[PDB]
């Protein structure tokens, strides 16, 4: 049963550049492939059908090509509004969709602003502790956030989530939440968040001593 | 797989702008030049070889195009 | 114009049945060439086609899910119903109804706004809103970040606004994460100048419609 593999998974280009996304079938499907654009919290938008036919409303800089197995969506010269997730679709039954390529804006390196938040006194009264480390307004997306509780490195007991590339300045913000039981939290003093990022000329640590605010 | 059915629909769509019984009725016209391709595509859907109201051919094609579109939509 | 609207978001307990209604406008469900399909999208994953029905009642179904799926149309009511039986947590997704862009071929040109369907044994729960108190004093000299931890709610989504919508600049409301507990959690933050911390009031407005929970939380510099 035919599979649509999209390559690459992520793409970094600046506005003005020529974009080339790929979609590959594990068997011939002739010229019958469609393309969709998707922005976060929004329905997909049909760009191209039957290999290369441009949809009404879609700007001419878009085009597709290929038949058989190797397909391409091309964007002649990128615009800020063109950065989003792109899916291909097999016209034929069972109408398989691709895995999607994420088109990201490439921009000048920007170091994050780092903030550490202790758990609230209200939360501790429920027997749970949440330490929040915030990385703010940075590029690229790739960043290392390491938790240290009394110089003991923490792994697996924290979760990360990242906002979508800011529409104006093209930066990400990252939150990392460490979860501990109250008992476990009360057993330790130094809570540190270390951040390694391209824009930082060396790793930057933000900390607080439990009890001492 | 559904490449052949696809090409025929597109031919019939082009010249106006079960499978055996349609070819048997169509392989009677020879004075018309456009339907030659249609007749060649139909014999690939009919297992046995075909040789040799009174309405026009323009309406028979319209009817066949509809039915082929419905076969496609059903996947048959 | 051509518009498609999916019925309100539903919570479905596992092994039970999902019924979605797609209310259609700008086209008749008996017009030649009309076809309406259902496509789903698990959070942060690819699209999956489910089923589509044509104006003459011709139906196609996803081969892997054919046995659970039932699609029907009612021309006068201007509706397309999708029934999916024996629901699994892995079916948790945004469900889209979209019109087909051809009279025989399959691609989707007009799409509905989508609807969230969560499949889970957990019961609806409003969030606990904890403060992320300013990391610096009013006479610090830097920009201070402050925010709200919106913890332990079900199901998605919460909406977070600041100062009743009057504070939009610098605001970062993160994607929610699914915790081990099967409950959702996100933080909304805002960066402001520290000189404003002794003057300005900062309230985060959390709304978790599923549980009918509106919360206003005033975030204040932590008095040590």
């Amino acid at each position: 049963e035919i599979v649509l593999t999209q390559s690459p998974a992520t793409l970094s280009l600046s506005p003005g550049e020529r974009a080339t996304l790929s979609c590959r079938a594990s068997k011939s499907i002739s010229k019958y492939l469609a393309w969709y654009q998707q922005k976060p919290g929004q329905a997909p938008r049909l760009l191209i059908y039957s290999g290369s036919t441009l949809q009404s409303g879609i700007p001419a800089r878009f085009s597709g090509s290929g038949s058989g197995t190797d397909f391409t969506l091309t964007i002649s010269s990128l615009e800020p509004e063109d950065f989003a997730v792109y899916y291909c679709q097999q016209h034929d039954y069972p109408y398989t969709f691709g895995q999607g390529t994420k088109l990201e804006i490439k921009r000048t390196v920007a170091a994050p602003s780092v903030f550490i938040f202790p758990p609230s006194d209200e939360q501790l009264k429920s027997g749970t502790a949440s330490v929040v480390c915030l990385l703010n307004n940075f590029y690229p997306r790739e960043a290392k956030v390491q938790w240290k509780v009394d110089n003991a490195l923490q792994s697996g007991n924290s979760q990360e989530s990242v906002t979508e590339q800011d529409s104006k300045d093209s930066t990400y913000s990252l939150s990392s939440t460490l979860t501990l039981s109250k008992a476990d939290y009360e057993k330790h003093k130094v809570y540190a968040c270390e951040v390694t990022h391209q824009g930082l000329s060396s790793p930057v640590t933000k900390s607080f001593n439990r009890g001492e605010c | 797989p559904s490449t052949a059915l696809r090409e025929l629909i597109e031919e019939l769509v082009n010249i106006t702008q079960m499978y055996c019984a349609a070819l048997e009725s169509l392989i009677n016209v020879s004075g018309c030049s456009a339907i030659e391709k249609t007749q060649r595509m139909l014999s690939g859907f009919c297992p046995h070889k075909v040789s040799a109201t009174k309405i026009e051919v323009a309406q028979f094609v319209k009817d066949l195009l509809l039915h082929l579109k419905k076969l496609f939509r059903e996947g048959r | 114009q051509v518009t498609l609207k999916e019925s309100g978001p539903v919570l479905v307990k596992p092994t039970e049945t999902l019924t979605l209604t797609c209310t259609v406008s700008g086209f008749s469900l008996s017009t030649y060439g009309v076809g309406v399909g259902w496509i789903r999208q698990p959070p942060g994953k690819a699209l999956e086609w489910l089923a589509h029905i044509w104006w003459d009642d011709v139906k196609r179904y996803n081969p892997a899910l054919k046995s659970r799926l039932t699609i029907s149309k009612d021309t006068s009511k201007s509706q397309v119903v999708l029934t999916m039986t024996n629901m699994d947590p892995v079916d948790t997704a945004t469900y889209y109804c979209a019109r087909l862009g051809s009279d025989y071929d399959v691609w989707f040109d007009y799409w509905g706004q989508g609807t969230l369907v969560t499949v889970s044994s957990a019961s609806t729960k409003g969030p606990s809103v904890f403060p992320l108190a300013p990391s610096s004093k009013s006479t610090s000299g830097g920009t201070a970040a402050l925010g709200c931890l919106v913890k332990d709610y079900f199901p998605e989504p919460v909406t977070v606004s600041w100062n009743s919508g009057a504070l939009t600049s610098g605001v970062h409301t993160f994607p929610a994460v699914l915790q081990s507990s099967g409950l959702y959690s996100l933080s909304s933050v805002v960066t402001v100048p520290s000189s404003s911390l002794g003057t300005q009031t900062y309230i985060c407005n959390v709304n978790h419609k599923p549980s009918n929970t509106k919360v206003d939380k005033k975030v204040e510099p932590k008095s040590c």
